[PDB]
RNA sequence: ACCGGAGAGGGAACCCACU
């Protein structure tokens, strides 16, 4: 019923006013860990092959 | 420990301020006199010293880890 | 790599003057872990110096 | 649709602060050279400490930190200084650095101060403001030493201002202040009588505030910008003015560029 | 109670109880009756004299101590039984005059009431003006604020030491700190707090701090963290401490192993940082396989001393202190001596915090909307009496029920120093110059730095290490472990009705697996 | 003989009873530690009430 | 603990003075957990006889 | 059931446009060809979005009933409700 | 990514969101968002969840995102609202009294994302053109949008009387084709109540017009805050001496009062209420006299504040705190309760071995006549710590159940 | 009430109950969600408590 | 280990440029300038000197994160009038502005020491 | 190679190849303390 | 190919603490 997850970062929350509702601010320690998989495409090859 | 080198609010030089305060303080004079004695105006400043504890004396009764 | 492990001096940039430990390596660019601060970052070997 | 015309008198000159009154500007204007006071006023602080030997009961990092706040009488050697990272050299050299030299031992059964005093300098004119204080005043510790206990390092001063770090901040206190009586009531008092008059108001005890007037403008600005020591507090405000004005003629010619760039 | 106050027979200890309106007469003697000094009253006059006080006063050189008060029989312990028994005082004087006749026939009279609070509350300024809960949250959070825990911090190796740069006693104190030897190692520098809505950062009670202090080293602290490891354990298997080598022993990490000394450790005063191999020690395998200890992730510091020694079975036994400084960042938990906590949410430079007519910007915003609802109104009079006392020169009394001060003298010795008499001063806003409208509520008060660092919390995961049991993802920060979607996060997205994000969280993001099992029987083949 | 029995820190017959200040420092011992607590496996223990 | 009577966790009249009534853990253990006054001490204990 | 017989929503549930764009942009991802010319946005997501408002996904929606018959509806057919 | 605070009470506290990259280690979420989360930014963690699967990447975009999850289905309002800075500074800056310069309104108007580049005309053009705070929120309402709502303080003989559609104390805040008219917004209107002026925002206009209408309110308020500035002080919590007198004389009364009710049951002068015995009759005469007492000297003290002030200005406002709280503050603590009862007889048949036996008075049961300015005498401050340690206890015991 | 008037005014009265709990704090709960739970509780013409 | 660099308030990477401008096409005679690594030491004086032209319709600055390093000045003038020429001219008062102060409290230096 | 180590109670520099009994040769104290590394240290003044 | 980048690193119990 529950488990635990991969991708999946916990920290401190603090107050921010100067961004919108549906942002939310994380670091760029939780960025550089946590992934997303992107299906590569002749749209996106570029850009993908320079990241 | 030991006497901060600046104030954290105004950035005015303490660090030099404290063994002559102990010095002052050391005779009739006050805090309150002594603080302004060594140019304190502002409480920001003040409190640097009035609420300062020297602790590094402390620290220093303890025998060194080499000789 | 041979730079691995091997304490830089970075002699060019912004980072300028500071030791650290390189902990990875490339044919560009090398981790470099300060010695000072509490972070670890990335510069190029032509601005590293060994000691 | 032109620059208004600022003047400029002093109320108070003195090695420890400035006090003047400027004429004539700008609310931004004025606040911006209050905050290039503290921010961006180039100063010689030390940024680089190689502790060979600490046996002290403070560690490095703290010992790095006490000394990286000592200030450094750098007049006018932060002019004709450039930036680490704007220099061609390698890791340091007397062109955008100066070095320091510490190295004292407690061999005596008496404490042993380690003060500002005991920082050797390259440079015989860049040093802590230990220099003048004839026409008895103690020195800024650094830590204590018992018996036995030393320390050795060698350090590096580079130039920078108060936006990267407060060691780089040539100020301490920079009182600002317009319109000491409440004419434009920028402020408003629930109860005026309950409130100090200022230094420079210009009110009987019968009167609590200035009339309001809707015509009135911010002006008057005035100053009090206490030195820490590095620089003179008379050059403080034209190191502050100079920088401020390359900046926004850095700023002209970046536009200018981009402008003649675009058309 | 005669023999009791000579300690004749009767130790002090011993309670002795009357029962009057049920006959019953009881004497105590047995351990465990919790009890506490009170004073001796007789007909309405205490026994306690202006002889004792002059001859205890100049005490080290009579050496009339509290033992010999008690032998005076002028105070005696009460405990539970006894306080039942008996009738007390909480002021001789303003419990012991002619007027309106209240009870006229007192027993015991109290030394001072502030004596009813323990240890973490009696640091507490002005604790009866405020909220109840408030005290209970700072008396918890009074063991978690950082500061000198002991002198010998240095010869201490322990493990998760926390160390204050600069503590202060505070500037307003209790009477009650010089016995708890608070001012002798406090947990807190008397900030310059300014209760007001600056930008926004400090809305849902957070808080702002100043750059520029930080930078001069405001709250600025050192994480003393200590490693052990001993070798040892069978017939052949010998631990041992060196440099692990490549050819020679089979495991390893990718971490680098220069940074060791060919004895297997660490010389102090090397960086180290996550991933840095700091004790090695190989087992020898019937070539060999390592045990050595890594630096605990994302750590990042600076060692600081090494010790070897023997332990009680005549093995090599070695232990290393890690040092690791923690400027204070946005998000690092800053309370307050009435519980107010609260997390940086931004940290503005001197040039973009507001300041005075002087130059003093104020090292600490908070928010007002943390005051109204809270009830901290001992935060507010601390606030006040800072400022009174660092402009006085003297020390600030914050005593609970001395009611010799009170906030119309603290206004009034305020107002002498030419500030506002109700501690309210005219700030300027730091970006525009522009005056406040409103004026600003400033002072100095006593804020502690609580161990919550955000650097100890803050991990993430992407695919790391998993469990032997079932292979679902670890737990725990250490463990490089992942958060656990629990059984009311499954309910959340059911009444989202996601449940495909429902399956992916489950079942790829946790444990994809796949099992054949038979179309006849649905039994796993 | 019959054991070995833990023993509280600043007790009377504890090491560091009566000792001034000066001989706390040069024992490395905090004049300051109240004590009160044992040292097992070179950890403190505090019997809680 | 995590039980459901508060009667043995609330602050009684007879802790004044000999045990703190603020400090306490907020956890599970409200009023459960409680320290120890400043001037409250315990008896020892002795023979009767 | 037949074309005749539709007892359901004419309307897109939410449900149905999270899944349908879900499932069409992930198409798109694995290059599956566009049915609506773009004008260079390369996120799928965002193509599937104007597949979307434009009625061109070639995707229709079996809507089971509780007794265990269902209806096909398609997308083009039945009203988006953004 | 979708967000959410551990105690996961409804849907609303599993929200998506979009991120933003920010420097330092915290994570950083919009203040309207704290409501339904239930955040306090007192240490508070959260944890966020990636979705991996481009199909459920979209699916948490269509679904659980918060400008999606505005409104709730459990109470069919708005669960995000305006609060605890932005609130306040609504009210103080769409007050009747609110005038901005030209260089003010220009950099209150570049805070607005939803602005056309275009300057209202202001509502004085000589002497000298001022704008009105109205005149701004009207620009930064969205849409058409009509509404009425009600200010907190708004009296009730005003809709009787005259002035009802001309209101002397700028209460019944009213929207007209997306502009406001007239009106001080308060928790009553830009809140999370049931037609607000945000849920007419969401009933009217898509979610993401209401997310913009979220951001450019509390960016601009909050920029206009920095001109205002708001704060709260030991002043704010004083009275007028003559308030004091007035405080002093009601508990006096009320105190004599209770000793006369005291004297009436001693001399057995006293009839049993009937449905109820002499000792919960008793009762039920000192805690009407005491209740009577706190509420008059509360009233006292809120007629006594002034229009300044910084209580006042939160709690009219409703971002934070209660009316009782000024009154627990200035006026009257209030009478302490465990289990409802006064403080019950933990001694031989008294409280504290500083009374007498059986001393029923208001002093000796719980009743604090102090505020939290005069402090508490250490009776009162013991008889408080033990009526908030039955609070702080029931806050850990009743978790227990609720989440089972 | 179940065992005098029966299961329909059982779940009338429950969900008089159950919103009398709720509407004295003078918080709002949608009907909606009053009826199913008193409807679920009571569709099976027996009382279901839910343990 | 999230802290930036203390140098990266004010220090263009390799390939930022200092200052962009983007027209506005909301309104006409209107443009956004954007400034990277500065802050309102900046923008409060120029959006200051704008407002003295006459000619300019709009003037404001903001910083749209204070993590960040941007400002933003949105700059609206009369048609005839540019944005640009507007704000280069704004720039080149203030600079006039800065030096006439200098000028003028150097001397007021030069007669305070003894005068 | 040397490993210099350091006595606890005497203070005294003695030296100890590996594995071997940590005795001092003076004093028969057995905590060591290992010394202060002799690679460079560089230490930001922030 | 000279090793193949090897990382998966027990668990149970109790205690404290955070929201």
């Amino acid at each position: 019923m529950g488990k635990r997850v991969d991708f999946s970062a916990r920290t401190v929350i603090t107050p921010d006013p100067n961004l919108s509702i549906d942002q939310v601010g994380v670091p760029r320690s939780i960025a550089a860990n946590m992934t997303f998989a992107e299906i590569v495409t002749p749209f996106n090859i570029d850009r993908l092959q320079e990241l | 420990m030991i006497i901060p080198v600046r104030c954290f609010t105004c950035g005015k030089i303490v660090g030099n301020k404290w063994e002559a305060y102990l010095g002052l303080l050391q005779a009739e004079y006050t805090e309150g006199d002594a603080l302004d004695a060594l140019g304190l105006k502002r409480y920001c400043c003040r409190r640097m010293l009035l609420a300062h504890v020297d602790l590094i004396e402390k620290l220093l009764n303890y025998a060194p880890l080499e000789k | 790599n041979e730079l691995i492990g091997q304490t830089v001096r970075i002699s060019q940039g912004p980072y300028k003057g500071y030791i650290g430990v390189v902990k990875d390596a490339t044919e560009s660019t090398a981790r470099v872990e300060l010695h000072s601060t509490c972070q670890t970052i990335s510069v190029d070997r032509q601005r590293l110096t060994t000691v | 649709p032109y620059a208004n015309q600022p003047t400029v008198r002093i109320t108070e000159l003195t090695d420890e602060n400035v006090k003047f009154i400027i004429e004539n500007t700008d609310l931004a204007v004025a606040n911006s050279i209050r905050r290039v006071f503290i921010a961006e006023v180039p100063i010689i602080a030390i940024d680089w400490v190689q502790i060979d030997a600490n046996s002290s009961v403070l560690h490095d990092e703290f010992i790095a930190h006490r000394l990286g706040l000592i200030p450094l009488t750098s007049d006018d050697i932060v002019d004709k200084l450039q930036y680490s990272r704007d220099c061609t050299c390698e890791e340091f050299c007397p062109e955008c650095s100066v070095e320091f030299t510490l190295d004292v031992r407690c061999n005596e059964d008496q404490t042993r101060h380690v003060t500002s005093r005991d920082l050797i300098s390259n440079s015989p004119r860049v040093i802590p403001v230990t220099s003048r204080n004839r026409d008895e005043q103690d020195d800024i510790l650094i830590v204590k030493l018992r018996k036995g206990q030393e320390l050795r390092l060698r350090a590096y001063a580079k130039k920078g201002f108060g936006k990267e770090h407060a060691k780089w901040n040539p100020t301490a206190g920079v009182a600002f202040e317009y319109d000491p009586d409440n004419a434009l009531r920028h402020t408003v008092y629930p109860k005026p009588e309950e409130w100090p008059k200022s230094e420079y108001s210009e009110l009987d005890e019968d009167e609590s505030q200035a009339p309001y007037d809707p015509n009135g403008k911010p002006e008057r600005f005035y100053y009090n910008v206490e030195s820490c020591g590095s620089l003179r507090p008379e050059t403080i405000v034209l190191s502050a003015l100079s920088g401020l004005k390359k900046k926004l003629s850095d700023l002209q010619t970046q536009l200018s560029h981009e402008i003649q760039s675009d058309v | 109670r005669k023999l009791r106050r000579q300690m004749d027979i009767i130790v002090s200890e011993v309670s002795m109880i009357r029962d009057i309106r049920e006959r019953e007469i009881r004497i105590y003697t047995d351990a465990g009756r919790i009890c506490r000094p009170l004073l001796i009253v007789e007909k309405q006059k205490l026994l306690l004299k202006k002889r004792h006080i002059d001859q205890l006063k100049e005490r080290e050189y009579n050496n009339y101590s509290w033992q010999d008060l008690v032998a005076s029989g002028v105070v005696e312990y009460i405990d539970t039984l006894e306080e039942e028994t008996v009738m007390l005082a909480m002021t001789p004087d303003d419990l012991q005059e002619k007027e309106v006749a209240y009870c006229s026939t007192y027993t015991h009279c109290e030394i001072h009431p502030s004596m009813i609070l323990g240890v973490c509350a009696s640091i507490i300024p002005f604790p009866d003006h405020n909220q109840s809960p408030r005290n209970t949250y700072q008396s918890a959070m009074g063991k978690q604020a950082m500061g000198v825990y002991i002198t010998n911090f240095h010869v201490r190796m322990d493990t998760l030491a926390h160390v204050l740069y600069y503590p202060q006693k505070p500037l307003v104190t209790t009477r009650s700190m010089e016995y708890l030897r608070f001012r002798e190692l406090p947990a807190g520098i008397n900030s310059i707090v300014a209760i007001a809505s600056y930008t926004g950062y400090n809305q849902e009670d957070s808080v702002i701090m100043n750059r520029s202090a930080v930078d001069r080293g405001f709250f600025r602290s050192v994480f003393y963290r200590s490693y052990k490891e001993q070798e040892s354990k069978g017939f052949d298997q010998e631990e041992v401490f060196e440099k692990p080598t490549r050819e020679t022993c089979q495991g390893m990490r990718h971490a680098i192993y220069d940074k060791l000394d060919d004895d297997g450790l660490i010389a102090p005063g090397v960086r180290v940082s996550g991933d840095d191999v700091i004790i090695g020690k190989t087992v020898t395998l019937p070539t060999k396989r390592d045990c050595s200890t890594f630096l605990r992730t994302s750590e990042t510091g600076i060692v600081d001393q090494v010790m070897v020694t023997l332990n009680q079975e005549g093995y090599k036994f070695c232990k290393i202190r890690v040092r690791s400084v923690r400027i204070p960042q946005i998000g690092d938990k800053f309370a307050s001596r009435h519980g107010q906590k609260g997390t940086c949410g931004i940290q503005y430079r001197q040039e973009d915090m507001p300041f005075t007519c002087e130059g003093i910007t104020p090292d600490i915003i908070i928010n007002p909307h943390a005051i109204p609802s809270r009830m901290t109104i001992g935060h507010l009079i601390e606030c006040l009496q800072g400022k009174v006392s660092a402009n006085k020169g003297e020390i600030g009394d914050a005593t609970p029920f001395n009611d010799a001060v009170n906030v119309q003298k603290i206004s009034n010795l305020l107002s002498d120093y030419g500030y506002h008499l109700r501690g309210n001063e005219v700030l300027y806003n730091g970006f525009t110059g522009r005056k406040i409208t409103s004026q600003i509520f400033i002072g100095p008060t006593y804020y502690q730095r609580l161990k919550h660092m955000v650097d100890d919390k803050i991990h993430s995961r992407a695919r790391g290490p998993i469990q032997i049991l079932n292979r679902q993802p670890m737990e725990g920060r250490s463990r490089d472990g992942g958060l656990r979607f629990g059984e009311m996060e499954r309910d959340c997205q059911i009444a989202h009705g996601a449940a495909q994000f429902l399956r992916e969280r489950l079942f790829e993001a946790s444990d994809p697996y796949q099992v054949h099992v038979c179309n006849l029987c649905g039994i796993m083949a | 003989f019959i054991g070995k029995i833990p023993i509280m820190l600043r007790s009377t017959y504890c090491l560091l009873n009566g000792l001034t200040d000066r001989d706390l420092c040069e024992l490395n011992e905090c004049p300051l530690d109240p004590g009160g607590y044992f040292i097992i496996n070179g950890s403190e223990k505090v019997l809680i009430a | 603990r995590d039980g459901k009577l508060a009667k043995p966790r609330q602050l009684h009249n007879t802790l004044w003075g000999m045990v703190c009534p603020a400090e306490t853990p907020e956890g599970h253990a409200v009023g459960l957990v409680k320290n120890l006054a400043l001037m409250a001490y315990i008896s020892v204990g002795s023979q009767p006889s | 059931q037949a074309n005749q017989k539709r007892i359901t929503t004419p309307y897109m549930t939410k449900y149905e446009r999270a899944r349908v764009l879900g499932t069409r942009a992930l198409q798109i991802a694995m290059c599956a060809p566009v049915m609506v010319e773009l004008e260079g946005e390369t996120d799928p997501l965002l193509i599937a979005m104007k597949e979307l408002k434009a009625r061109k996904i070639p995707i229709i929606i079996r809507r089971y009933l509780p007794d265990g018959s269902y209806e096909d509806w398609g997308v083009d057919e039945l009203i988006i409700s953004d | 990514v979708i967000f959410n605070r551990q105690p996961t009470l409804h849907k609303m506290s599993m929200m998506g969101h979009r991120v933003r990259i920010l420097p330092w280690s915290t994570f950083r979420l919009n203040l309207s968002v704290t409501t339904p989360y239930n955040a306090d930014f007192d240490g508070d963690e959260m944890n966020l969840h990636l979705p991996q699967s481009l199909e459920t990447r979209a699916e948490i975009q269509e679904l659980a995102m918060v400008p999606r999850m505005i409104v709730t289905p459990q109470s069919n309002r708005p669960v995000m609202g305006i609060v605890q800075d932005t609130l306040t500074a609504v009210r103080k800056f769409t007050k009747r009294d609110v005038f901005l310069e030209r260089g003010e309104v220009m950099n209150l108007l570049m805070f607005l994302s939803t602005w056309d580049g275009k300057v209202p005309q202001p509502a004085i053009l000589k002497p000298r053109p001022l704008w009105t705070g109205k005149q701004i929120f009207s620009l930064i309402i969205p849409g058409h949008i009509n509404c009425i709502r009600t200010h907190s303080t708004h009296p009730d003989d005003e809709d009787s009387g005259p002035y009802k559609h001309i209101s002397p104390g700028d209460t019944k805040v009213v929207v007209e084709n997306g502009e406001l008219i007239m009106g001080i917004l308060c928790k009553k209107s830009l809140g999370t109540s049931a037609g607000s002026l945000v849920h007419i925002s969401y009933l009217e206009m898509g979610h993401d017009i209401t997310r913009l209408f979220y951001s450019n309110i509390q960016t601009v308020i909050n920029n206009w805050l920095l001109i205002e500035g708001h704060t709260i002080g030991i002043g704010d919590s004083i009275a007028d001496s003559k308030t004091y007198q007035d405080i002093q004389n009601t508990i006096k009364k009320a105190k004599q009062d209770v000793i006369e009710v005291i004297e009436k049951a001693h001399n057995n002068e006293l009839e049993p209420t009937p449905g109820n015995t002499l000792r919960q009759t008793f009762e039920n005469q000192v805690n009407r006299i005491l209740n009577d007492a706190r509420d008059k000297t509360g009233s006292s003290a809120q007629k006594s504040l002034s229009e300044y002030n910084n209580f006042k200005s939160m709690v009219v406002s409703g971002a934070k705190g209660s009316k009782i709280n000024i009154s627990q503050v200035i006026a009257v603590v209030g009478q302490q309760n465990v289990e409802g009862k006064r403080i019950p007889f933990g001694f031989k048949h008294r409280t504290l071995p500083h009374f007498i036996k059986d001393d029923y008075g208001p002093e000796s049961r719980g009743f604090v006549e102090n505020s939290y300015l005069a402090g508490l005498t250490p009776t009162e401050f013991f008889f408080h710590a033990m009526g908030g340690r039955e609070g702080l206890i029931d806050t850990a015991v009743k978790t227990a159940e609720t989440g089972y | 009430i179940f065992t005098v008037l029966g299961i329909e005014a059982v779940r009338k009265a429950l969900e008089r109950e159950l919103y009398h709990v709720i509407s004295f704090d003078g918080s709002y709960v949608n009907y909606r969600h009053l009826a199913l739970l008193c409807d679920t509780m009571t569709c099976r013409g027996h009382l279901m408590a839910i343990t | 280990m999230n802290a930036p660099p203390a140098f990266e308030s004010f220090l263009l990477f390799e390939g930022e440029k200092k200052i962009t401008i983007n027209k506005d096409t909301k309104v006409p005679n209107a443009c956004l300038f954007t400034i990277n690594k500065e802050d309102h030491t900046l923008g409060n004086i120029i959006k200051s000197q704008l407002l003295k032209d006459p000619q300019v319709l709009f003037a404001g600055y903001k910083v749209p994160h204070p993590l960040e390093h941007k400002i933003i000045i949105r700059v609206q003038t009369t048609p005839d009038y540019s944005p640009q020429e507007a704000f280069t001219n704004a720039i080149t008062d203030l600079i006039s502005e800065l030096s006439l102060l200098e000028e003028r409290f150097r001397v007021a230096i030069k007669d305070k020491q003894e005068g | 190679q040397p490993m210099i180590y350091i006595c606890g109670e005497c203070h005294t520099e003695n030296e100890i190849k590996s594995r071997d009994p940590i005795r001092c040769r003076e004093c028969g104290y057995r905590i060591m303390y290992k010394k202060r590394t002799k690679r460079l240290v560089v230490f930001d003044a922030r």
